[PDB]
Parts: structure tokens; sequence; C-alpha cells
RNA sequence: CGCAAGACGGACCAGAGCGAAAGCAUUUGCCAAGAAUGUUUUCAUUAAUCAAGAACGAAAGUCGGAGGUUCGAAGACGAUCAGAUACCGUCGUAGUUCCGACCAUAAACGAUGCCGACCGGCGAUGCGGCGGCGUUAUUCCCAUGACCCGCCGGGCAGCUUCCGGGAAACCAAAGUCUUUGGGUUCCGGGGGGAGUAUGGUUGCAAAGCUGAAACUUAAAGGAAUUGACGGAAGGGCACCACC
């Protein structure tokens, strides 16, 4: 499997246990109409880039 | 509704209510000519007949018994009688 | 005490009782 | 004080329903007393069925499903959130959440 | 009002009902309202006998123009339905309008600012102005309200049966009242028409007014 | 039943459906009416069928129930257990 | 947490009502209007005040506010609302009637009009939404 | 893959039906029974409620057989705990199943005796009957089914309401009650002592029915309200919380 990259389109709200990870919509900027919803550590902010070690997974939505 | 006429009810309430709980009791059955097609004559059959109703030496069953209202064989015309 | 419990134990009670009066008999 | 109308349980003109052994326990609760739901469900959830539609041999293969009918019994069914304790206004509501 | 040919319903009033749909009921029926109804349909639609509501009409116009001062008959609709046709009606009756958010304890209430205290009220559907109804039960109120065959009669003191649901069918039941008191007042003769329309008193969606601003030019 | 060589030839042992399926058709809010038909072919095969069948809320029905009376259901079991034998 | 508190809302809804000619929709003409025509004793209340009767300027430029009335209440809901047409929704060259609607107008004097377009009855009796 | 035995009839199954109640759920047949509707059928007061007396009566329990799949009092063992003759777990006798006899009790509840009259509304539903546009099956129409729309009677119920009642919760009955009387049976009289002692009676037994007193005590209790609390549910806030 490759290391691909994905732009935040939409910061949807904020999950973890205490509260310590963004649920967000990402945009595959390879396969440019391919988007999937995903858990992220850290401050993001919509349309910084994510380094995907995997491009399968999908986060359960708030 | 508090000034109904019990005196006088209109018709069409006394046919819609029970035949017992009518201002005067009246039955809703009657009794009608009824005739088959191969004899003559024309006997009465009462309408809630419960029994299967016999023409003179069984020409054919004229009325076969139901829960209310007994059906009369298809070709048995009849008209129903007052007074 | 549970009425059903109190119920038992006066049941054993006059159950010692009739063993007791039945041995002068 | 009489709390519910009905006695909590669903019998009118019986006297007498057969007891069914609640799911989570093995309880005997009334059929009619007992809180049931009917649990339709994919046998994967939403992480499988994408690796299965790729795994499959068929032409576009649509999933089975799972006929549960689970049976609680009052204290299963609060315990694991089936049901829930409600306002004394708000209990006669007897139409199901949407 | 009854066997009178000067009070008597005229025709172009029937064809101002028909097309305004007075007649036209509602799907469900109160028991206090099946005096005030012809037949059902097909369709479960009840027909109101729009004698009746003639006849309602003008006993409503009486027991308004009886009220000697013109300002103390109280004239309430909360539904958008009413607002325009209840403040045309002030206009016109020289009533007291209160259309939308009736305040509870407006009648009850003395500290309250706008406490009115009427000799009547008119009321446009017992349902959705149930609590001027309500506060007519604390203090002497007689009380007119139009009807529809679902409306429950519920301290009501003279019910006009109607459609009380439709846009036209209200204005117009206003406009037909607003001329009855006016002509039985002795305002207006009855030979001629009214120079007020009945398309005045009628709501109109915020889409229409709009609608309208855009075809005006 | 029997192999000739690197084949294994098969004989009919019984229909069956998938739980899925036989779970899916019953819902409730209708009559469910089954009928078992111990029955025999013209060769010395003798089939268990059972039938299955549910009652159909009509197109213009508004009442919710849509159950059979005991006397129709058993009319319709009656019908089962007749076709059944006279397609066997 | 720039909340607006009633003593601000109050006073600037007031200024407004009372005041409305003088006002403006620049925040700093209409400061100097709330030092006039009111005497407020802080410095930064009237600057809350003057800036929530500035917010409720551009609402009233869009619209009418639920809190306040103007002069004529106004020029719509008094002049527009007495919007006339050419010809009432009523006058209907063919007015559509149910057979039984045409049944109560014959038992009333009215049993031949020449514009009633009496319809073909509504077959199929179905007018309910079915049960759960 | 089969085979055997013994339990039990899932889903359909419902605020649905039936039964005096306990209770009753695979198919088919037989046997008698029953409510309700239909009736311009018959008898003509034959009725309602009921000391004595009588039938039925969940489970457990008892006695004699037949059987013993599962579950499982007692028991043995493993855990937990300070202890744990509990809760949890593995086994497991009586029992659980059938027939014949006992037993006569349950929160046997709707904690609401039975019969009769009257007093609002609305939507449903079950059964039977009656009427009505229209769809649909037997196609070849009749008349029957399946629907739809209403009416009537009886049934399990439901919603709503300043009928009215009630300490209130609530109740179309728990209303028609100081404006007190339709008929009738059972039964209560502060809390304990006590459903005990004692006598009688029934039972193989367990126990049932009947059933006090001495003595003791100023409250016990019912409904509702406000708080406090919870090892109940949900919501919100804080670096004297967390990340």
């Amino acid at each position: 499997q490759p290391i691909k990259l994905a732009r935040v389109t939409k910061v949807l709200g904020r999950t973890g246990s205490q509260g310590q990870c963004t649920q967000v919509r990402v945009e595959f900027m390879d396969d440019t109409s391919r988007s999937i919803i995903r858990n992220v550590k850290g401050p993001v902010r919509e349309g910084d880039v994510l380094t995907l070690l995997e491009s399968e997974r999908e986060a359960r939505r708030l | 509704p508090l000034a109904k006429d019990l005196l006088h009810p209109s018709p069409e309430e006394e046919k819609r209510k029970h035949k017992k709980k009518r201002l005067v009791q009246s039955p809703n059955s009657y009794f009608m000519d009824v005739k088959c097609p191969g004899c003559y004559k024309i006997t009465t059959v009462f309408s809630h007949a419960q029994t299967v109703v016999l023409c003179v030496g069984c020409s054919t069953v004229l009325c076969q018994p139901t829960g209310g209202k007994a059906r009369l064989t298809e070709g048995c015309s009849f008209r129903r009688k007052q007074h | 005490m549970r009425a059903k419990w109190r119920k038992k134990r006066m049941r054993r009670l006059k159950r010692k009782r009739r063993k007791m009066r039945q041995r002068s008999k | 004080t009489k709390k519910r109308r009905n006695n909590g349980r669903a019998k009118k003109g019986r006297g007498h329903v057969q007891p069914i052994r609640c799911t989570n326990c093995a309880c005997c609760v009334p059929k009619d007393k007992a809180i049931k739901k009917f649990v339709i469900r994919n046998i994967v959830e939403a992480a499988a069925v994408r690796d299965i539609s790729e795994v499959s041999v068929f032409d576009a293969y649509v999933l089975p499903k799972l006929y549960v009918k689970l049976h609680y019994c009052v204290s299963c069914a609060i315990h694991s959130k089936v049901v829930r304790n409600r306002s004394r206004e708000a209990r006669k509501d007897r139409t199901p959440p949407p | 009002s009854g066997a009178l040919d000067v009070l008597q319903m005229k025709e172009e009033d029937v064809l101002k009902f028909l097309a305004a749909g007075t007649h036209l009921g509602g799907t469900n029926l109160d028991f206090q309202m099946e005096q005030y109804i012809y037949k059902r349909k097909s369709d479960g639609i009840y027909i109101i006998n729009l004698k009746r509501t003639w006849e309602k009409l003008l006993l409503a116009a009486r027991a308004i123009v009886a009220i000697e001062n013109p300002a103390d008959v109280s004239v309430i609709s909360s539904r958008n339905t009413g607002q325009r046709a209840v403040l045309k009606f002030a206009a016109a009756t020289g009533a007291t309008p209160i259309a939308g958010r009736f305040t509870p304890g407006t009648f009850t209430n003395q500290i309250q600012a706008a406490f009115r205290e009427p000799r009547l009220l008119v009321v446009t559907d017992p349902q959705a102005d149930h609590q001027p109804l309500m506060e007519a039960s604390y203090v002497n109120l007689p009380t007119i309200a139009l009807c529809n065959t679902d409306s429950p009669l519920h301290y009501v003191d003279i019910a006009i049966p109607c459609n009380n649901k439709g846009a036209h069918s209200v204005g117009l039941m206003w406009w037909m009242l607003a001329q009855e008191v006016l002509r039985m007042r002795g305002t207006i003769s009855r030979e001629h028409p009214w120079e007020v329309m009945p398309d005045l008193y009628f709501y109109r969606d915020p889409e229409e007014i709009e609608k309208e601003e855009q075809a005006a030019a | 039943e029997d192999v000739q060589g690197k084949n294994c030839l098969t004989n009919f042992h019984g229909m069956d459906l998938t739980r899925d399926k036989m779970c899916s058709m019953v819902k409730k809010w209708q009559t469910m009416i089954e009928a078992h038909v111990d029955v025999k072919t013209t060769d010395g095969y003798l089939l268990r069928l059972f039938c299955v069948g549910f009652t159909k809320k009509r197109n213009n029905q508004i009442r919710k129930t849509s159950y059979a009376q005991h006397q129709q259901v058993r009319q319709i079991r009656k019908k089962m257990m007749e076709i059944m034998t006279r397609e066997v | 947490g720039r909340v607006r508190t009633k003593t601000v809302k109050k006073a600037a809804r007031v200024i407004i009502e009372k005041y409305y000619t003088r006002l403006g929709n620049d925040f700093h003409t209409n400061k100097r209007v709330c030092e006039e025509i009111a005497i407020i004793p802080s410095k930064k209340l009237r600057n809350k005040i003057a800036g929530y009767v500035t917010h409720l300027m551009k609402r009233i430029q869009r619209g009418p506010v639920r809190g306040i009335s103007i002069k004529l209440q106004e020029e719509e809901r008094e002049r527009r609302d007495n919007y006339v047409p050419e010809v009432s929704a009523l006058d209907q060259e063919i007015i559509e009637v149910d057979p039984d609607t045409k049944e109560m107008l014959k038992l009333l004097d009215f049993g031949s009009l020449s514009n009633l377009q009496v319809t073909q009855p509504t077959v199929g009796m179905n007018f309910k939404t079915p049960r759960g």
C-alpha cells in the first residue's frame, strides 16, 4: 500500500474520549472525486494536507 | 344537543336505531311475494327465513338460510308487501 | 423481617410445638 | 400508588400469558410484559462491506441480513439502555421514538 | 333575519361563498356542529349548509350592532390567515383588533399594559384562539366564533359555520360580517353593492407579495 | 448417489430456503399460513413438501391488521395440501 | 462573550422608538445622538447602547423588528396592506361545484345558476391515511 | 451423515380472541359445549343476589405407578469476600413430563362482588347482522370471499373533557351522596400481640378453614408537595477537572 495525501475540505466535529481528535471530511488530491470522514490529532483547519499511511479506514461520525 | 324532539324523531333517525331502542318498537324484517320461473304461483317468504323454503311439490328450492336476510335462488324475483 | 419469612418462622415454631405436644399423647 | 394504568404490561382480557426467557439474563417475563425489539442487521457493519464487495466472486452481490427478535426483562432493558425512565406526563406517549 | 326579504340571502353572496369555499368544511366533524351541515361528500369532506351559515352571520351582526359602543367589540385572530381580515374589520366596524399573539391575562390581569375589557369577542378559530375563549370564561364576555365542522364550541356563544382554514374563505366571512354590521347600522344602503372589495380582506403568502411586486413592473 | 470415476454424480435430497429469505417473509400485522404434505411420487420417492403463505394488505386498504378468519386459513391450508398432492 | 444585557437593549430600543428620525447607520454620529437625547452616566454603556442602536437600525433597513414600532407601521402593513387587484379571485367565470353542493343549492332558492359547472363525482371513496 | 428419547410449540403473536375463574397457541379428525348477532319462533315471570351445601381451582408439596431430555431446591466442589452455609461457575438427588388419587392455597390483581337504570364526545378494534360509489379473485356472470364507506348490537380496550366524584393519585365509573333509600351477598373498625394460643374440623403429611385474650403502644398508615440523597437516565460547566 502507498502513502497518500488528502486535503481537509470540512472539519466536522471534535470526537475522542477527552475531545482530543478533530473529525474531518478529507478529499483525496490524487483521485480528485473520492472523499471519506477521518479522525485527526492536533489542531486542524480547513485546507491543510494530511499524510495517510493507509487510505482505506473511515471513522464513525458524531 | 340539549333540546332533542324525542316526541317526533325524523324517519332517518328511527331507521338508524336498533329495533328495540326506537321510540315505538318496530321490526326490521318483512314478508315478500317470491316466484320461481318454473311454477305459476307466488309464495310469501319471510325475509329472515332460516329454513329451506320449497315451492309446491319442490318445483325448486327458493330461499337458502343465512345469518340474517336469507338469500333467494338466482332466477327468483321478490316484491316486499306492506299494509 | 420480610412477612413471608416471619410466616415461615411461625410455621417452624408451630411445627416444633405440635412435635412436643404429641409426646404426652 | 398505581404508577401505570395498564400495569406496565399489555394483557386486558387474559389473566395469564406465557413466560418468555429474557435474552440477556434468563429471567422469565410475561410475553406482553417483555420489552421486544426486532433487529434487522447486515452480517457486516461498514468496514467489512468495503472488503467483501471487492473480494466477492459475484456481480454486485446484495449482502444477507440477520433477523433476531430480542426479548428483554425490564431490569436488563433499562441497564442496557433499550428503554429509559420518563416524566409522568411523557410516560403516557405510546409513540415509538424516531 | 328570518322570513324577511330585506335580509334574505342574495344571489351574488352565494357566488362569493362558492368561489371562497365557505361551504367546503373539514374532513372531521364535531357533534355540536352536526346541525350546521347539509350532507357528507364521497372523498370525506362535509358540506356546510350556507343558509344556516347566513342566519348565524346575521345573528352575529345583530349581536355586534346591539353593542352601542363600537370600540369595545374586541376582534381576535392568532393565525396569519385572519391577521389582515380582523385588522380591516377594525377599520370598518370601529372594533379593537388583536392580530397575532394574544397575551394571556389581557382580560384578567389589570396591571398588564394591554388590559382590554370588551363587551363582545369575535374569534377567527376556536382552536387556534383557545386562550381568548378561556379568558372570556373568567370575565362575562359573550363570544362570536367563525367555526369549522372540526371546531369545538366550548365557550363559543354563537358559532358561524364556515371554512375558517382556507385563505379566501376567512377574509370573505370577515368582509361579509363587516358589510352586514355597517348595513344593519344604516351606514350603507342595501340596493347597491359595497365600495370595499371582498378580495381586500384576504391574507397573501409572502411568496405572492414579492410575486405581485415582480408583476407590478 | 454413486461415483463413476473422478465424478461425484449427485441426486436430489431436499429443497430448502435461506433463513435470510425465510425470516424476511415473516413480518407482523398479517397471518402466516403453513401446510406440510407427506406425499409419494410415481417412482418410490417419498417427499415432505412444506408450503408457506402470507396474507396481503390490499392496494386501497387503510386497516393495519390484515388478518384472516381461522376457517379462511384452514381453507387455504386444505387448498395448499390439495395442490401439492396434485403436482407430486 | 459580547452579549448585550437587558439594560443595553431596553435603552437602545426606547432610543430608536422615540428618536428614530435623529438616527442613521454611522456609529459615531448616533453615539453623539445618545449623548444628547439620554443622560447615560457611563461612557462604556453609552457606546454599548449606541452600538446596539446602529445594529437595530440596520435590521429596520432590512425589515420590521418584533420589539419596536415605526410611525405609519410602516407604508407596507398600513399602505400596501390596502392592496386591491383589478378583478377579485372570487369573480370567476366557471365555478366548479360538487353534485351534493348542487343539491343544497337546489334545496335553497338557487336551484338554477348560469355560471356553475356541476362536476363528475370523486370515484374510489379513499380519503384517509393508513393506520400505523 | 444418521438414529433414539424426552421436554417445548419460537418467529406469525397484537393493550387480539376464547374461557366462571385457574387458564388456553403445530396439523388433521372425532366428541359434546358456548357467547354474540339474526328472528313478525316458542314458554309467559319461569327473575336478581345468595346462610347451608356443591363443582372447578396456577405453582409448590404428598401417595402409588410409567418415564427421566433439559432445567434444578437439597448436596458436593470451584470462585468472590474479612467471612459469603449468597449472588457467579462445573456437576447434581427430590422435583420438572405422563396416568391415578390427594392438596385447596397465590400480589388467585382490575389489589375494584353481582344484577339493573340514567349521565358527554371522538377514533379504533374483535364478533354477528344491515346498507352503500368503486377496485379485486373465482372469469363466463351469478353469489360469495379480499378491500373501501357508513349503520346497529354485544366484547377486550383506547384518547379527550370543569358530567360529576374523590384525601389526592386519579375514575365514563371509583359518577347520578348531607339535595344522603334501585335490589342483594361477603366484609372493615387505631398499630402491635397474631392469623398467635386454645378448642373444633379437614388432610397420609405438609398444612388448610374457623380463631381469641392477657399484655403493649400515640401513632402506624394513605395520597400529594418541597428539599436532601442514589451505586438511576439525560444535559451543562471548571487547568482549585481532564486532554
